[PDB]
RNA sequence: CAUUGGUGAGCAGCGAAGGAUUUGGUGGAUUACUAGCUAAUAGCAAUCUAUUUCAAAGAAUUCAAACUUGGGGGAAUGCCUUGUUGA
């Protein structure tokens, strides 16, 4: 049938040159970063501390 | 065996567990073993803590943390038995649960039990946490739900989900849907935002052992030898309520969306790899990982987790973790 | 013929007769039906751990075996018998006199061709009915038609079609209508094998100059022609493995394999089976994997795996050679003697003409294992004399076995046809031991005995001579010389004090072992062939040469009961462990149980084969006999 | 199996996959022309402009490079990660991957095939992946400094164990040690494949032969005492033999003259095996240099043979055939030159084979005996025949004349034929 | 091309849904009754998916050659001449085999200074400073002795 | 060192075989 | 003079197309041989999953549940028990 998966590409994520900084790829979506309200309460105590 | 197999949070790394002690930490791309334990003990489960750098394993009567390497570093002595464990990365607490009917959240960088809660219900089935809230559900052996905080001495919520045994439970990544399978061979999706029963798939031809939810949305569903998955079945729709054969190609029935069989082998847990399109199948004989298309998520975020960290990368990242911490009380429906 | 004491409990050391064995499937695994006599055994292709046997010994020798899933079709004389797990559910029965040759199973239809050329087609009653029973029709191919059946196959993809395969040529029989499909172009040789091939339409067939054809039934024509000058094919068989190989055996004794992509020979397997007894009777890939069965003639069976080739790139053309796996085997040739290693019912010595001394189990046949012939390095350091090709050690004539020692030093003696000298044995490492004891009078060795302690050895010799040995160093420490013939007899009694010897001159002298003196001498009106000594009741009978077996008790040196009726040459006797009951065999084909207290003979037998050897378990459960002919050895439940 | 058995194999499978940082560090790393440090700094499109520029070179040098620019050599190979790729695609290009190598097996001398084919091992991994190609076809430079750094970035197959010592070490690999390679029954095997792909592709050069040549022939040398296991080495390297006679070129045809003559005088083979081995020779026997090699083996074959017909006469078919390519005065100088080696049992068969098959050449038989000296039975077998041949064939000037040469030469012995004889 | 036919096959008429095996034969869900011509078809197209169809079958088939060489390969195993017919011994192997002593029978006590075997009768001869003249029948598997001459102080050294 | 011949351990596999049942058919 | 100390140079004797030392890998045993898988009174072994769903049965005020703690002294804030305030 029709199969695809999720492929990775070393090169992409992994740079060949080993000056070059690694890529960082960024997903927005909520799901992926919980606790939004409580995590921002600590770095705004923190910065008080 | 058996062999009761946890991966990494960024799915770097393996952790096996044999029934008659044998743990084994690798990272399992490259071939490369990590830490090897012959623990001469009755092993249960074992869990990763902030990252692979520490492991938690529960033995017989104690849980014993241990060291990249294999070197024991703590003996939990406040632990009694514990029989599942979990780890919330954001909050740097690990839970357990076991005969005693005791749930004990231990905060890692501290050291100090944190809050010790009487479930008053028996020994505890099953174990999973809500990764959207860090509220920890157990089922019990009179088939109710519980849902618990450290703060609270008394659970948030009670949920009738079985009418015998809760063996397992699995909860999704957006913390909207739950799925409990019982010993009444009935499978049960939940709304748990609203607290409403969605579906009830009464009647499955054995007991579910365990149940898994993928990052796509995949319910993964054990019983004995088989190994079932279902794609969409956590909606509200009715259409979407899992079903083994369609009837005459009704296209509103949901058949499985993928099966496999292990001929001779009892499974014994299951995990999706994080970030990849595989499952991960714990029995008797071993680890084995099933191909699953549209399995894992496709777009990571690297602030918060990176399958390709460097350790230099690994010991920043430890320490930020460390400092923005949640606190143990903020826990709350 | 039927014991009212003893009855046949199942035959010991046989794996396959001759026949070719069947393979069958069950899911993923496979199991191997042999034949071995008037019964077949199947085993697990995994371990080679036997499953299970036929119930009952069939009425004739079974001719070919055939197997389908659970059920196991077994032919002897006109009959064709239906098995599942060893007991029998239905027996077909032909209408003809002629005998069964070949038997093939396709659905529903049951086919057994017989020596008449005439062919019975059986079908299923229902058709979800497990195996057939009714009988559809008959078909016969004329002289017309084709020569001699050779074989019965059916190839996949083809509707009620049966492939006659004869010596002339080959047909095709619509089985359903019972009309000649097909009829071959004659071959100039004669056909003796036929194997389906796993692609469409092509049978292999096996001529008897070394023509393997690829017969395209489709077409109806050549498709290949393998060549294998001054030979004859006894079996075919082709790798269903993803690689296109073929498995030529042959009647010599060799297997040589093919690879038919490439035109080329892999390799060959030279003398896996002995020639004398068919060579490679049956050689058969396992459905899927590279590990091929084979079996003969020689009461062997073995099976060979193609490891995965060592080259990363272009496997095809590096074929590692097959490796030997794992087998199971016995002798070749019927045994000699025979002992009970154990007091238990544990293990059983067997020595065979066949120059192998064996260690067979009764309670598990994966046990069973060949005491190995490989020497120690001698202690002195002088360079050990022998031949540089490895022969086994001559028959074994007699043995003697004690316990009291095992697991320290050697303790069993043999004594070897035409050989000045006998030789010892470890059961414990079961192998050769490191110590030979020389009669030292020039004279063969006629009987040896052991002491229960399992210190000392005693060596008669045919010249008159005992030579007594000490088995821990090897070392000779005293010669007893009374008897001017050879000694056909050596036993000493539990406490080590009292010894007893007989000669062909007829004379039984009783020595003091522990003295060194001749307490008296006794002479009886015959030669004397054989002793057996009861250490328990200190009486021993004497296996006279007037075909009479004398009891004597050690204690006073007087006949103490003579028992008469034996009509020829007593082979072999055995005192009962209670001490109250002798079993003796003769060459006029009985055995005769004698009762002592009374001497005289409660029960008789008669045996087919004549029975070489009797003997009784310790605990005295099973009796054990050995025939002139069959290769295993018989075992006997005791109902007493 | 233990659990680190199962895990050295699974690293095994991944070993370029590149997982993180310090893996690309290692896999990149590995160069031809360049050093470590340096070879982590660079970039694909690097590599790829020099290699582009250096295929443009070989292309002069030879036109088949040019279609690899296509396919190997193109601007999209940059983009293109064997990881990702299904089986099938992996296959297809390992085709090829394998062409190429062949084509550069010869230019390697030149400096711009060091070039083009470090893009290969960049980008594809080829020390990694194909390995065994890559050593084979370098095999025979094994002295030259450019085979001493593949060996360091190569990881060695287990058919090349015997070259691991030589891995980063200062001397070459020594002469001696590729014998022991070729020793090996499974090596002989993958290397009769790949010399049957250079045969297929007529990719072939005299370097290659030459070096194939004698490690060939060392082997039986190496292999002269152990008869058992000459007899296994028969069916490879003659099967090689028939392969090279096939080839349209010369020096292959001469390579399998000089291999198929160690066999003869170093193993005794069955006359048929011999007749059929000359008719392989004499089939394609085209050029002037082969032909000449060619009748120096045909001789030398005849000369180990040691048995019954040993001096018989040649069968009809291979009598016709080398009559074709060797002429009468083609012999007749053969036999002419002073420094003719040993032939005389082949010229005994030849001899007959002319009485019994052509009667226009018996002039020629006299001719022939006087150039060279048979041995006494030899010598018999002749006047036998010729003793026939005047009892069916008409008496002839010539025919007597034969006799009146054995007249001459040891006149009792022609008594005793004819006394045998009538 | 088919060198027969049978016309059964086209009559019959064969359910597929009875059994399990046969279900995934069907093209469509509608069908369930194929006739025996279409089934065969079917039948053959499933049984190449459980054994794909190798090259040997379908593109290679047989029907101065160069090729004389390898096809004699083919058909010898054993390819070393007989060494039976041969009149002339191999060079390195030498085959053999020993047997009884020819002195077993009747040893002698002293050194064996000179041996001699009959030109035509089956006699060895053994001398030495023993003065004895021993003659053996050489048969190979006894060597009983013929005779014996002692000499009386005279040494034998030939 | 020389080539390294282990013989490594083999455990069967499941393969599919065709089943002559559905050969035979009623009219 | 003695070495039952090491390293060697050679005999006597043993002695059939060689002898000795070490070692990698797999196979069979180390308990007493009734066959594989599944949704199991039968199917499958080429699996079906286009009948696999319904029906029936099935919920202890046990609404109890750390038999599970290294010793001594306490325990602000927690947690358990008891009472109490106001809804
Ligand atoms: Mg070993």
């Amino acid at each position: 049938m029709k199969i695809k998966t999720i492929k990775r590409s070393a090169d992409d994520y992994v740079p060949v040159k080993s000056t070059q900084e690694s890529q960082m790829p960024r997903n927005l979506n909520p799901e992926l970063h919980p606790f939004e309200r409580a995590r921002e309460y600590t770095k705004a105590l923190n910065a008080t501390k | 065996g058996p062999y009761h197999i946890k991966y990494a949070k960024n799915g770097t790394h393996l952790l096996i567990t044999g029934r008659k002690g044998h743990v084994a930490s690798m990272d399992w791309r490259k071939g490369q073993l990590r830490a090897e334990l012959f623990l001469n003990e009755t092993c249960h489960s074992a869990t990763y803590l902030q990252n692979e750098q520490y492991f938690a394993v529960a033995q017989k009567k104690y849980t014993f943390i241990y060291d990249h390497e294999g070197t024991e570093l703590h003996r939990l002595k406040q632990h009694i038995e514990a029989r599942h464990l979990d780890f919330l990365p954001y909050h740097y607490l690990l839970v357990t649960a076991g005969e005693t009917g005791w749930l004990k959240y231990h905060d890692v960088s501290t050291g100090q039990l944190v809050s010790e809660l009487r479930t008053k219900a028996g020994p505890t089935m099953a174990m999973a946490q809500n990764p959207w809230n860090a509220v920890m559900h157990l089922g019990h052996s009179n088939g109710t739900v519980s849902l618990w905080s450290p703060s609270m001495p008394e659970p948030l919520v009670k949920l009738l989900s079985a009418r015998g045994p809760v063996n397992s439970i699995a909860i999704d990544r957006s913390g909207y849907y739950m799925a409990t399978t019982g010993a009444d061979r009935s499978m049960k999706i939940w709304d748990i935002r609203n607290f409403k029963q969605l579906h009830s798939v009464e009647s499955l031809p054995t007991p579910g052992t365990n149940v898994s939810i993928s990052d796509t949305g995949l319910l993964a569903l054990s019983r004995g030898p088989h190994v079932t998955l279902w794609k969409d079945a956590l909606k509200l729709s009715g259409d979407s309520k899992p079903c083994f054969g369609s009837m005459g190609g009704n296209p509103h029935r949901n058949t499985p969306y993928m099966s496999h069989l292990f001929a001779g082998n009892k499974v014994e847990n299951l995990g999706f790899v994080p970030f990849e399109d595989l499952l991960g199948v714990g029995h008797q004989t071993g680890i084995t990982n099933l191909i699953v298309p549209g399995a894992g998520e496709a777009n990571y975020d690297a602030l918060e987790l990176n399958p390709f960290e460097t350790k230099k990368q690994r010991q920043e990242q430890e320490v930020r973790t460390l400092l923005n911490k949640l606190p143990a009380d903020t826990i709350t429906l | 013929k039927n014991s009212k004491i003893f009855s046949p409990f199942r035959i010991i050391g046989n794996v396959s007769n001759g026949v070719p064995f069947a393979t069958g499937t069950l899911g993923s695994t496979f199991y191997i039906v042999t034949c071995v006599g008037k019964t077949f055994q199947i085993y697990d292709a995994n371990t080679l751990h036997l499953l299970f046997v036929s119930e009952k010994e069939t009425p004739s020798s079974i001719v070919a075996l055939s197997a389908h899933f659970h059920y196991v079709y077994a032919a002897y004389e006109n009959k064709v018998g239906i098995y599942k797990r060893g007991i029998e559910e239905h027996l077909l029965e032909l209408e003809t006199d002629a005998n069964v040759e070949h038997l093939c199973i396709f659905g529903d239809y049951l086919c057994a061709s017989t020596d008449d050329n005439s062919i019975f087609i059986y079908k299923k009653s229902d058709p979800q009915d497990k195996y057939p029973s009714e009988f559809y029709t008959k078909l016969t191919v004329t002289e017309i038609q084709g020569g001699e059946i050779v074989s019965l196959q059916h190839l996949a993809t083809y509707l009620n079609k049966l492939t006659v395969v004869t010596k002339s040529n080959v047909l095709l029989f619509n089985v359903r209508t019972g009309k000649l499909v097909f009829t071959s172009n004659e071959f100039p040789d004669q056909i003796t094998t036929a194997e389906p091939a796993p692609v469409l339409d092509i049978i292999a067939l096996g001529t008897v100059t070394g023509e393997v054809i690829m017969f395209n039934m489709r077409k109806g024509k050549r498709i290949r022609t393998i060549k294998i000058p001054q030979s004859r094919i006894s079996s075919l068989s082709f790798r269903t493995d993803g690689s296109s190989h073929l498995s030529v055996g042959t009647s010599s004794g060799d297997l040589i394999f093919y690879d038919l992509d490439r035109r080329s020979r892999i390799h060959v397997l030279k003398n896996i089976h002995r020639e004398s007894y068919g060579g490679v009777t049956q050689a058969t890939f396992l459905n899927g994997q590279p590990i091929i069965v084979t079996s003969g003639g020689d009461n062997s069976l073995k099976e060979y795996v193609f490891d995965p080739s060592l080259s990363q790139g272009s496997g095809d053309v590096v074929v590692q050679p097959p490796r030997y796996l794992r087998s199971r085997g016995g002798h070749s040739q019927p045994p000699s003697y025979i002992a009970f290693a154990d007091s238990q019912s544990h293990f059983m010595l067997s020595a065979s003409k066949d120059r192998s001394l064996w260690s067979f189990s009764l309670r598990k046949d994966a046990q069973s294992q060949e005491m190995s012939q490989r020497l120690h390095k001698k202690q002195d350091g002088g360079r050990v004399g022998g031949s540089t090709i490895k022969s086994k050690f001559p028959e074994i004539v007699a043995l003697a076995i004690e316990n009291a020692r095992i697991g320290e030093w050697e303790n069993i003696i043999t004594a070897h046809k035409d050989e000045k000298f006998a030789r010892t044995w470890d059961m414990r490492n079961k192998r050769v031991g490191r110590w030979t004891f020389d009669t030292t009078d020039d004279g063969f060795v006629k009987s040896v005995a052991m002491s229960q302690c399992g210190n000392f050895g005693f060596i008669g010799s045919s010249n008159g001579s005992i030579t007594i040995y000490n088995m821990q160093s090897g070392i000779l420490r005293k010669k007893y010389k009374l008897h001017k013939r050879a000694v056909t007899g050596i036993s000493l009694d539990g406490m080590n004090r009292k010894m007893v010897s007989c000669g062909l001159d007829g004379i039984v002298g009783f020595y003091d072992f522990n003295k060194s003196t001749l307490l008296g001498k006794l002479k009886l009106d015959a030669p004397i062939t054989a002793m057996v000594y009861h250490r328990s009741s200190d009486l021993f009978a004497l296996a006279l040469d007037d075909l009479s077996i004398v009891v004597i008790d050690a204690v006073t040196q007087r006949v103490v009961r003579q028992l008469w009726g034996h009509s020829n040459r007593i082979t072999a006797f055995d005192f009962s462990p209670e001490g109250r009951w002798i079993v003796s065999a003769s060459l006029d084909s009985t055995i005769r149980t004698w009762d002592l207290p009374t001497g005289g003979c409660i029960d008789g037998i008669i045996v087919d084969n004549v029975a070489t050897n009797v003997k009784f378990s310790p605990n005295g459960d099973l009796l054990a006999t050995t025939h002139v002919t069959g290769n295993g050895i018989c075992i006997w439940t005791n109902r007493a | 199996s233990s659990l680190s058995d199962q895990l050295a194999q699974v690293a095994s499978n991944n070993a370029t996959v590149a997982l993180d940082r310090k893996r690309r560090q290692k896999l990149h790393s590995a160069s031809l022309i360049y050093n470590s440090k340096t070879a982590a700094t660079q970039d694909y499109d690097f590599i790829f402009e020099n290699a582009s520029k250096a295929l443009e070179e070989l292309s002069q040098i030879e036109p088949k490079f040019a279609i690899f620019s296509r396919t190997l050599f193109s601007e999209s190979s940059i983009s293109l990660d064997r990881n990702v790729q299904t089986k099938e695609e992996i296959k297809d290009l390992d085709n090829a991957i394998n062409a190429y190598l062949l084509l550069a097996s010869s230019k390697w001398y030149l400096a711009p095939t060091l070039h083009a084919t470090e893009w290969l091992v960049r980008r594809f991994q080829i020390h990694v992946k194909n390995t065994e190609m890559l050593l084979l076809s370098t095999l025979n430079y094994y002295q030259t400094p450019v085979f001493k750094r593949i060996l360091s970035i190569i990881k060695l197959p287990p058919l090349f164990n015997c070259l691991s010592n030589f891995v980063r070490s200062e001397k070459p690999p020594t002469a001696l040690t590729m014998i022991k390679l070729f020793n090996d029954m499974d090596f002989l095997k993958l290397y009769t494949s790949y010399l049957d792909q250079c045969i297929k592709h007529n990719a072939t050069y005299t370097n290659q032969l030459l070096f194939t040549t004698c490690c060939f022939i060392n082997v039986v040398a190496f292999n002269s005492n152990n008869d058992e296991k000459l007899n296994q080495l028969v069916p490879i390297l003659l099967e090689i033999s028939a392969k090279l006679l096939a080839s349209k070129s010369k020096d292959c045809q001469i390579a399998a003259h000089t291999i198929l003559v160690v066999f003869a005088t170093a193993l005794p083979l069955k006359k048929t095996i011999i007749l059929a081995a000359m008719e392989t020779i004499l089939s394609n026997l085209d050029a002037k240099e082969a032909k000449h090699s060619a009748l120096l083996t045909i001789c030398k074959l005849f000369q180990t043979l040691k048995g019954q017909g040993n001096v018989d006469q040649l069968p009809s078919k291979i009598f016709k055939l080398f009559d074709s390519k060797f002429d009468t005065v083609s012999i007749l100088t053969f036999l002419d030159k002073e420094d003719k080696p040993v032939c005389d049992k082949f010229i005994t068969s030849y001899t007959r084979s002319i009485a019994r098959y052509d009667r226009s050449k018996l002039n020629i038989i006299l001719s022939l005996l006087k150039k060279i000296r048979l041995e006494r039975y030899e010598v018999r077998l002749i006047i036998t025949d010729l003793i026939y041949l005047s009892e069916i064939l008409e008496d002839k000037s010539q025919l007597v004349e034969l006799f009146e040469y054995f007249i001459s030469i040891n006149e009792d012995l022609v008594l005793k034929c004819l006394k045998s004889l009538g | 091309e088919a060198a027969w036919i049978d016309s059964d096959d086209e009559k019959i008429k064969v359910p597929i849904l009875v059994t399990n095996k046969t279900k995934k034969l069907r093209t469509s869900y509608n069908e369930s009754k194929i006739n025996g011509v279409h089934y065969i078809n079917r039948l053959r197209s499933q049984f190449e998916k459980i054994y794909p169809r190798p090259k040997w079958v379908d593109d290679e088939s047989d029907s101065g050659d160069i090729n004389a060489l390898t096809k004699i390969l083919s058909t010898t195993y054993n390819y070393k001449d007989t060494l039976s017919n041969s009149k002339l011994l191999p060079p390195k192997k030498l085959d053999i085999v020993r047997l009884k002593d020819a002195n077993a029978s009747h040893p002698s006590h002293s050194a064996i200074q000179s041996l001699s075997f009959h030109p035509s009768k089956p006699l060895l001869l053994t001398g030495g400073y023993d003065k004895t003249l021993r003659i053996y029948h050489i048969d190979g598997k006894t060597n009983h002795l013929v005779t014996s001459l002692h000499l009386v102080g005279s040494p034998i050294q030939t | 060192p020389k080539v390294v011949r282990e013989a490594k351990k083999v455990e069967m596999t499941e393969a599919r075989a065709y089943n002559a049942d559905a050969d035979t058919a009623k009219a």
